[PDB]
């Protein structure tokens, strides 16, 4: 019945100001919040009233409504500000409803490492007749990542089960990659690698066993 | 709102596709609808990324590819699509085109 | 401060049914209008059902008509919801989010609890296996060594982990899960701490499966 819709994305280049527009028929009649919610969080409310900013919220924040659109402006855009932002009203006939949301990123953030940790299969699982290895992948820009094993210097393709990288606290992303091996393969080679690309450079974290 | 370089060009390649493919796209591959939500672009991207026999996608793959900020890759078994339902690629092309298009109705 | 903390998330078999609660903290709770509002992975936000001050107003979203019901409890501060007829496209994140006023003229939530997780699927629910990753230094800072928890093949999500009982916090890094072949979870918790406390400190691993009732404190002892 009544739906409000964003555009599902907007870039801005830091500090200079931001604009995020949510559209139905006859918005202005109604009262329009503005809720953030970053990857893995709860939804905080930013904007109420259409104009009305809650303690907490930095005075770079702010919302006008206006016959059919409602706008939450971000002056001064900042890093931190990097999220999902949403629209929400009330309307008689279907409540509470909520924009599409958009998501927000601040341009130019510069090329980041990864910080590759590699862990052997525990004592405990060999004991239970099985073996993961595990290779855990922080802290990288662009989220983009190439993971690869290798058993002895020759490529293992079987039992790799790896994430699509997931935004960090901080901005940057997180992976992981998890090797099933039985005992018998763990212990019979000389070492296993995991080794991620991201963006030309390579890490080639090596374990072996006892 | 004046339109993003890489995103008319997005635009104008749904387009072709849509209009100028003869026979079936990608004959007969289904894949998962979307919505006009947030992770729009990759959610696109991923739905595409599956469908294998087809070359007519790659380039709006690739098209995608700049809009979406994490790798997707192919496969990635999972129940994501709860929301979701299975639609013709023809369909689920042309559904995207409209959304698009539609992001630029004043 | 303002808390919303709901429970009951789980896996539930298409058809089935689900009691959600939520319990209220930090400000008047009879002064409040309460929604429920979900969310599905990946997809946006969904209002699903909100609740009077008195309880003199009960109102439903249409894609959840007659089938759930939403209830409050003003002496034990809490809120309810009972669903059923439960489908699969009602998996989502569960929020239980507070009006602005007492009335459904202003039922816009302002805040939002942390979200309980029902998972909708005709699967099997499955426990995880905890094993201790030993700690070592090769890849951290001078003077401390990172350590954790592989926290293998539970289903369905998610996993609460903290370390020491929630004493030790900060180095913590308890990523994302991966969801397997098997279609069965798997994530990770590593904790950096300082080398030389090694063997003196303890280490635990505080796991839970809010799902399957299930809890380990595997302890993380050096190699």
């Amino acid at each position: 019945s009544y739906e409000l819709t964003q555009p599902p994305s907007v870039s801005v280049a830091p500090g200079q100001t931001a604009r995020i527009s949510c559209s139905g028929d006859n918005i202005g009649g109604t009262f329009v919040s503005w809720y953030q919610q970053k990857p893995g969080q709860a939804p905080v409310l930013v904007i109420y009233d259409d104009n009305d900013r809650p303690s907490g919220i930095p005075e770079r924040f702010s919302g006008s409504n206006s016959g059919n659109t409602a706008t939450l402006t971000i002056s001064g855009t900042q890093a931190e500000d990097e999220a999902d932002y949403y629209c929400g009203t009330w309307d008689m006939v279907t409540n509470n409803v909520f924009g599409g949301g958009t998501k927000l990123t601040v341009l130019g953030q510069p090329k980041a490492a990864p910080s590759v940790t590699l862990f052997p299969p525990s004592s405990e699982e060999l004991q239970a007749n099985k073996a993961t290895l595990v290779c855990l992948i922080s802290d990288f820009y662009p989220g983009a990542v190439t993971v690869a094993w290798k058993a002895d210097s020759s490529p293992v393709k079987a039992g790799v089960e790896t994430t699509t990288p997931s935004k960090q606290s901080n901005n940057k992303y997180a992976a992981s990659s998890y090797l099933s091996l039985t005992p018998e393969q763990w212990k019979s080679h000389r070492s296993y690698s995991c080794q991620v690309t991201h963006e030309g450079s390579t890490v080639e974290k090596t374990v072996a066993p006892t | 709102v004046p339109p993003s370089t890489a995103l008319r060009e997005l635009i104008e390649e749904l387009v072709n596709i849509t209009q100028n493919q003869k026979a079936p796209l990608c004959n007969g591959s289904m894949v998962w609808s979307i919505n006009l939500t947030a992770g729009m672009y990759c959610a696109a991207l991923e739905s595409l990324i599956n469908v294998s026999g087809c070359s007519a996608i790659e380039k709006t793959q690739r098209m995608l590819s700049g809009f979406c900020p994490h790798k997707v890759s192919a496969g990635q078994f999972s129940s994501l699509h709860v929301r979701d339902t299975k639609i013709e690629v023809a369909q689920f092309v042309k559904d995207l085109l409209l959304h698009l298009k539609k992001l630029f109705r004043e | 401060q303002v808390q919303l903390v709901e429970s009951g998330g789980g896996l539930v078999q298409p058809g089935g049914s689900l009691r959600l609660s939520c319990a209220a903290s930090g400000f008047t709770f009879n002064s409040y209008w309460i929604n429920w509002v979900r969310q599905a992975p990946g997809k946006g936000l969904e209002w699903v059902s909100g609740i009077a001050y008195d309880s003199s107003n009960t109102l439903y979203a249409d894609s959840v008509k007659g089938r759930f019901t939403i209830s409050r409890d003003n002496s034990k501060n809490t809120l309810y919801l009972q669903m059923n007829s439960l489908r699969a496209e009602d998996t989502a994140v569960y929020y239980c989010a507070r009006g602005l006023g007492a009335f459904h003229w202003d039922m816009q939530p302002d805040y939002w609890g942390q979200g309980t997780l029902v998972t909708v699927s005709s699967a099997s629910t499955k426990g995880p296996s905890v094993f201790p990753l030993a700690p070592s230094s090769k890849s951290t800072s001078g003077g401390t060594a990172a350590l954790g928890c592989l926290v293998k093949d539970y289903f369905p999500e998610p996993v609460t982990v903290s370390w020491n009982s929630g004493a030790l916090t900060s180095g913590v890094h308890t990523f994302p899960a991966v969801l397997q072949s098997s279609g069965l979870y798997s994530l990770s918790s590593v904790v950096t701490v300082p080398s030389s406390s090694l063997g003196t400190q303890t280490y635990i691993c505080n796991v839970n499966h809010k799902p399957s009732n299930t809890k380990v404190d595997k302890k993380v002892e050096p190699k």
